[PDB]
């Protein structure tokens, strides 16, 4: 579907903090 | 309209047809 | 009981009552009485939880007109910090009553402007569309947060791609609210000092005296020195309450009244023109009666009689093209679907059924045929074998019906006789079952709407003479014993059939006779005007807009005319096929192995068939048409036709097609879903039995009266009619098509030029998949208000919705098209929110938005310049020398051994982390947890500040006072760390608070600061005081109350494009909505 | 792409889809690359829906 697709791709590429 | 019904009723069974000649008469055609 | 409609009537409130329908003073939708006897039929609407004794309307009628009483605004102002100050005057006193002050604004230090949809209003049907704002203190997320950020990495941000997107929603939700008449309510005369003799307003409810003060600025006078105090005594004295009333008048209330109150321009010209849009469908029940007796083709006569008034308004005049393009959306619904087709054509079927005189008896047949009698002794009878295949059962007779109201419809389903009613295995003539079959199919054919029939016609006898007769073909592989069932399209056509010189006489004597009987006696198309053109519009497309086309000829109507007329076009076919079939036995060329003389057998039952008597060829060639022309403008589904040909093979219409696009554009092909059939159309099979047999048996009542029959008739489906719903919702369907089309050209690439009012709100370039997603909110929100459950821009959202206008096409089979596109006329929502989107280009505030871009910057000092409004020293720009723009590849490489760290200017250099820089606001996205790791250090302590070009933001404020220490770096570096790649958190501010003695200097450091000029929202600062001495001071706005600080300004002026008022005229009515009566009476 | 995750194979399609915040050679490759050669650019839509 089409949210889960969009969800996919907005979420492949996200950054987190450091340790 | 219950009342009224019964009247409808009655006049939808007296407007039998007077003519029931729709079976077959060609075994009444050779008698005759 | 009332003498105006005749109608018996029992008490007398019950007369009161019933003669409101009529407009004489003393829930229902339509009220008619007969003539010749007493039987009322009232509709009522169906949504009611207990109907009784009444009739329902089940089309999905739109509420059109709603009335509003309170006051006719929509910005609301709020206090944000109240302060109490000490007061000189206290109470006014009379002689020993004492009666407070009432101030119409909220006395406190800092008052804002902000927007609720009506906030003061009492309405008998809300439109579920609010625009509710929170005060600038509070979160102003979830306004934005609405439409397409539905999968966030940050449920407490708006996506930054679809700011557009949500505040169009917005604007049209704020045009589909305000969508009311406002009502007269009744009023009462003042005489107070400051207001001596003037009729005030009052709202209904408990208390009147609640509202006056916020009304009417004028009212408080001037006792004291303050904000109000010294703009009151500015303002003007004679302008309040009711300006003007209206002449004529019922009882002592007036028709419609002018009146000054609290209000603003944008609501009041919407309403306006709202108003001005409903008053331009009044029509005359003059015009119902001339509308209703011309539509009934003759056969009754309506009236409506009425009182002479003119505040009544009934809103049922449509145009034209209003009309064709909600037939172009019912066309659309189908796509392929034939479930959507079926009740239609059955439920038409069996009101076909149940008006028409016609009874289909079994008993001609049965009198003449008779199943007895074995000719030969070996085998069946011609006339026995003929009753095994006829079977005069009264099963039903739906595949006549149906046929008959197929006609109406055919653009979207196409009639044709089913397989299997076709001889099995091609047939033989030498069988004596297949002559019979090709006798049914024969005779059965030319009701259909196939325009192959006759081609199906010839060749089925052509079929089933292989091996006595042989014709010319063209191609060696589509000989001559090819089946009947395949030739179901024109390019199969073939030309021994086309030009029948060349079937030689010699070879085929009899297949000879049977293409000149197909091409001389065929029967012919026509027409036959119904409804009304000038009232009602028509949906006619591709045909003028009163004719029905019909593929049978018809003459005017009556009983006493002879059977056997061979002038009649039916029974000139049923004599010519019996004909041939004669001429085809008579010779025993054809039926080898039949040991007996079955020609005197076959002649005479073939004699039979032909001078059988049955009124249904009299019945479709005179009443049927009639009828049909009757029942087709109170259809849900006016009928869509497509031109009937007898046998011009030039032109016989193959594909339908639907097209979205506009006219000088070159886009993929989108061809609709009605072009991927074989046919016209949808198939729809039909037993050639039942057909065969309607049309061989069928007669009237002995007492026929059409006058009696038809007047009666007519009667209850005119009682429960449907036009007028119809009426009321082809207007929003075809208001929403041009929204549609307006607001998605807003936020897509659109070569549909529409003044292009807000840019600078940033978004993307929405695909197909984006741009369907938000035009299915605008349908849910355009559904909502008007109360509606059913189809409305749906099939418009199949793929693609980025379209221009709506057209309707087909092709002759030499490829010549026809284009219909109606003209889209006035548009009144579309124009509406391009109104207020023009308006809301100058108060971007108001809503929650600000302009321009963010400094993040330290800047620390004792001064209280309030960031809303910045002095030049601060901001920069592209311009402002010494600055280094950053494009997209900004890259930072470390320092070595105690060397700063460097980043890449977008000419190529690297440059430290010093100075005024520029971000594109999509890089803090693209890297944001690799910024503010490197960039935090720099801006809280080093001398790094930075411009962030955005465009748009939403924000929200923090009021300190400026007394104490302040610190803006725990707001802002929680702001800085919540950017996702995906939303934006609204920005958040602090600037100080406003006070009237003279206070403390205490230091105060601010990061986030604005560069253009933000602080419109707010209204007043400090309002009880004299002045404000420390802080942004600010008076009332003199601007937006122009009718009382102008003395030379007429009421009506309106400053709108640049700055809406808020106080001016504002019209209210008293209108009446009557119900729908006639009389209809019978003629002689 | 069907299957078990796409999320993984959302950078393994695309390589100039990546921020470039970094002068590592991953960085200074993707940051001296064209923009608009990414997804589809061609389509043969023949019928609607
Ligand atoms: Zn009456």
């Amino acid at each position: 579907p089409m949210s889960t697709r969009i969800a996919e791709a907005t979420s492949a590429i996200v950054s987190k903090h450091p340790a | 309209e219950i009342q009224r019904h019964i009247t409808e009723f009655i006049s939808s069974w007296q407007n039998h047809p007077i003519v029931q000649v729709s079976a077959d008469v060609e075994n009444r055609k050779t008698a005759q | 009981q009332c003498h105006v409609c005749s109608a018996v009537l029992f008490s007398p409130l019950d007369l009161d009552a019933h003669v409101a329908s009529h407009g004489l003073h003393g829930r229902h939708i339509t009220e008619f009485i007969s003539s010749w006897q007493n039987h009322p039929i009232v509709q009522v609407s169906a949504d009611v939880e207990n109907r009784k004794t009444a009739q329902l309307l089940h089309a999905d009628t739109p509420r059109l007109v709603t009335w509003d009483a309170g006051l006719c605004t929509s910005f609301k102002i709020v206090p944000i910090v109240p302060a109490q100050v000490p007061q000189d005057v206290l109470a006014y006193t009379f002689f020993t009553s004492s009666y407070a002050i009432q101030s119409p604004f909220p006395e406190a230090a800092v008052s804002r402007i902000v927007v609720h949809t009506r906030w003061a209003s009492n309405v008998d049907f809300d439109r579920d569309s609010s625009v509710i704002m929170a005060p600038p203190t509070e979160n102003n997320i979830h306004l934005f947060k609405q439409l397409l950020n539905t999968e966030t990495l940050s449920v407490r941000g708006a996506n930054p791609l679809m700011f557009r997107a949500n505040v169009l929603h917005m604007l049209l939700e704020f045009v589909l609210d305000n969508l009311y008449l406002n009502r007269h309510t009744g009023f009462s005369q003042d005489h107070t000092p400051f207001t001596e003799g003037a009729n005030l307003r009052s709202l209904p409810g408990p208390d009147a005296e609640k509202w006056y003060s916020i009304m009417y600025p004028t009212r408080m006078g001037t006792p004291n020195v303050s904000k109000i105090c010294n703009f009151v005594a500015s303002c003007v004295r004679n302008r309040v309450g009711r300006f003007d009333r209206a002449q004529m008048m019922n009882g002592a209330m007036s028709e419609w009244v002018d009146v000054f109150e609290t209000s603003d321009a944008l609501t009041v010209s919407i309403r306006g023109r709202w108003m001005a849009r409903l008053a331009r469908m009044n029509i005359n029940p003059t015009e119902i009666e001339w509308a209703l007796t011309e539509c009934a083709q003759g056969y009754v006569t309506v009236t409506s009689p009425y009182a002479p008034s003119v505040n009544r308004l009934m809103p049922y005049r449509i145009s034209n093209a209003e009309r064709q393009i909600s037939q172009i959306i019912r066309v659309m619904n189908i796509g392929n679907n034939a479930t959507v087709i079926q009740p239609v054509l059955q439920d038409i079927s069996v009101l076909l059924q149940r008006i028409s005189p016609l009874q289909i008896d079994p008993t001609i047949i049965s009198n003449t045929m008779s199943t007895v009698s074995e000719s030969t002794t070996q085998t069946l009878s011609p006339a026995s074998s003929i009753l095994g295949k006829l079977r005069p059962s009264n099963s039903d007779f739906s595949s006549f019906r149906v046929a008959l109201a197929g006609w109406l419809y055919n653009g979207v389903v196409t009639t044709v006789i089913d397989d299997s009613s076709y001889p099995k295995d091609g047939g033989s003539v030498t069988s004596l079952e297949n002559l019979w079959d090709f006798f049914i199919l024969a005779l059965a054919l030319p009701l259909t709407t196939d325009p192959c029939a006759p081609v199906k016609a010839f060749m089925t006898l052509a079929n089933m003479m292989v091996g006595f007769e042989t014709i010319p073909m063209d191609n060696q592989i589509y000989t001559q014993s090819r089946r009947a069932s395949a030739f179901s399209t024109p390019h199969t056509w073939p030309r021994c059939f086309m030009n029948i010189q060349l079937i030689s006489p010699i070879d085929a004597p009899i297949l000879r006779q049977w293409a000149e009987i197909i091409h001389r006696y065929w029967p012919n198309p026509s027409q036959i005007r119904y409804g009304t053109p000038n009232v009602f519009g028509s949906a006619n497309l591709f045909t003028p807009p009163e004719v029905l086309l019909l593929p049978i000829d018809h003459q005017p109507a009556n009983v006493t005319t002879p059977t056997l007329d061979f002038t009649n076009e039916l029974t000139n076919w049923r004599a010519r096929v019996c004909e041939l079939m004669k001429n085809l036995v008579d010779n025993q060329r054809y039926q080898p192995g039949w040991t007996q003389s079955l020609v005197s057998s076959m002649r005479g039952t073939l004699g039979k068939l032909k001078l059988i008597k049955s009124m249904t060829p009299m019945y479709l060639q005179q009443l049927a048409p009639v009828e049909l022309a009757v029942i087709a403008p109170m259809l849900p589904f006016p009928p869509f036709q497509v031109p009937y040909v007898r046998l011009d093979r030039d032109r016989v219409p193959t594909m339908v097609g639907v097209t979205r696009q506009s006219r000088d554009t070159i886009t993929q092909p989108a061809l609709s879903l009605s072009t991927t059939n074989t046919t016209v159309g949808v198939p729809l099979a039909l037993d050639a039995r039942a057909i065969t047999v309607a049309l061989l048996s069928g007669k009237y009542p002995p007492d026929l009266v059409t006058n009696v029959w038809y007047a009666d008739a007519i009667y209850p489906m005119y009682a429960d009619t449907e036009v007028f719903s119809n009426l009321q919702r082809d207007v929003i369907t075809c208001e929403a098509v041009q929204t549609l089309v307006t607001l998605v050209a807003q936020i897509s690439e659109t070569q549909y030029p529409v003044d292009r009012y807000l840019d600078w709100i940033p978004s993307l370039r929405a695909s197909a998949a984006t741009a369907a997603t938000f035009a299915e909110w605008v349908n849910t929100s355009m559904k909502t208000a008007f109360d509606l459950s059913d189809m409305l821009l749906e099939p418009l959202l199949s793929g693609d919705p980025r379209m221009t206008q709506l057209a309707i096409q087909y092709q002759q089979y030499n490829g010549r098209t026809f284009n219909v596109i109606p003209e889209m006329p006035g548009s009144v929502i579309a124009d509406c929110v391009q109104l207020t989107a023009e308006v809301f280009n100058h108060e971007y505030n108001l809503f929650g938005i600000a302009r321009g871009d963010i400094i993040i910057g330290r800047v620390q000092s004792t001064h209280l310049w309030s960031p809303l409004a910045p002095p030049p020293d601060l901001v920069f720009d592209r311009d402002t020398p010494g600055v280094h723009i950053f494009g997209r590849d900004c890259r930072i490489s470390f320092g070595m051994n105690g060397a700063a760290p460097m980043i890449r200017d977008e000419t190529g250099m690297m440059v430290p982390f010093e100075g005024n820089w520029i971000f594109p606001l999509a890089l803090w996205q693209m890297n944001t947890r690799y910024f503010n790791q490197q960039f935090d250090a720099w801006i809280k302590t080093g001398e790094l500040r930075i411009r962030i070009e955005m465009g748009a933001y939403p924000y929200m404020l923090h009021y300190y006072d400026p007394r104490q220490y302040a610190n803006a770096w725990n707001l802002t570096s929680a702001w800085l760390e919540e950017i996702t790649p995906t939303s934006i958190p609204s920005v958040p501010f602090m600037v100080p608070i406003s006070s009237d003695h003279d206070i403390s200097s205490a230091p105060a450091v601010q990061y986030i600061i604005s560069t253009e000029y933000n602080d419109r929202s707010l209204f007043c600062t400090n309002s009880s005081s004299p002045q404000t001495i420390a802080g942004p001071d600010k008076h009332i706005p003199v601007e937006r109350y122009n009718i009382l600080t102008n003395p030379d300004a007429p009421p009506t002026q309106i400053q709108l494009p640049e700055v809406v008022d808020l106080y001016n005229v504002v019209t209210r009515y008293a209108y009446e909505t009557p119900p729908i009566t006639a009389v209809v009476m019978g003629v002689p």
